[PDB]
Parts: C-alpha cells; structure tokens; sequence
C-alpha cells in the first residue's frame, strides 16, 4: 500500500512553531510528490505546501510553510511558523504529481487521515 | 563386414579447455528498494531461480 501515517499534532499557543511529519512506503514514492492539505469546517479544501520531486523546490501558497526532506528517508516534515488563529484545522499529508502540479486545488489519491491542529 | 566407413556425428559430448568471457547472474532481491552500488547489477542478467 502507498499510504500516508503522519505525526506532530497538538494544540499551539498563537505565535509559535510546529513540526509536522508524515512517512509513506509502497515501492513507489519515486514517482510521486508529497504535499499538504488544509482542510477546514465551513470552507473548501485548499493546499499547503508540495515538495517537488524532480525539481527540489518547496513551494508553499503561504511564506510562512515550508516542506522539506532529508537524503533517502522516506519522512517528509512541514514546518510552521508564527502562527495566528485562523490555522485551526485538519492537516492531510498527500501525493500530487511528479511536478506538484495543480496542487493548492486538486484532490488528490493515495491520501492519508490527516491529523488535527488547533 | 570388412568395409568401414567413417560418418560424422554432430552435438557430440565432447569438450576442450578454452578461454572466454563470463556474464553475470546476480538475485534479483526485488531490487526496487535499492541504493545503488559499486557493483552495476542493473546491467547484470537476472539469475535462474
């Protein structure tokens, strides 16, 4: 299976930092790129962060996320800085595209659970 | 009787030492969770089971 577990939420007092994670396996995480969702009650689905595969850039809608990897471990960690009170919601670690393509708005496949962070 | 003839036999079990090049036969080990190694056994033929 290619699922996604992820790890690293709790409750943050506004104005401090996160270090969210999440790890897949599934012979085949060398096609796909790992990104984020932000999920939310009463609004849609929108995008955090996708780290590109094939490019190795972390493009983020907002400056403050920025998604990372180290070497050749299968761990992928989303830092989150400063945070205010809008960031109240459920965080799913996804799979989009080989060049993170049309992230911050598709719904993807291959999703996880997504932990909740108020 | 008397008379003999010679005739010719082909795929014969017979051999003789000689000098040639080898190829490889390396497990395949499923080898898509693999990292590489000085050993280039992606060139290198499966082996037989």
């Amino acid at each position: 299976q290619v699922q996604l577990q992820e790890s690293g939420g709790g409750l943050v007092q506004p104005g401090g930092s996160l270090r969210l994670s999440c790890v897949a396996s599934g012979f085949d995480l060398e096609n796909y790129s790992i990104g984020w969702f932000r999920q939310a009650p009463g609004k849609a689905r929108e995008g955090v962060a996708c780290l590109s595969k094939n490019s190795g850039i972390g493009h983020s809608v907002k400056g403050r996320f920025t998604i990372s990897r180290d070497g050749d471990s299968n761990t992928w960690f989303l830092q989150m800085g400063a945070l205010e009170a809008e960031d109240t919601a459920v965080y799913t670690c996804a799979t989009y595209n080989r060049a993170c393509a049309n992230y911050v708005t598709i719904w993807p496949e291959f999703r996880g659970q997504g932990t909740q962070v108020t | 009787a008397e008379n003999l003839w010679v005739t010719v036999y082909y795929g014969v079990p017979v051999w003789k030492d000689a000098e040639t090049t080898l190829f490889c036969a390396s497990d395949a080990k499923a080898y898509e969770t693999e990292k590489h190694n000085v050993w280039a056994t992606h060139a290198c033929v499966p082996t037989d089971p």
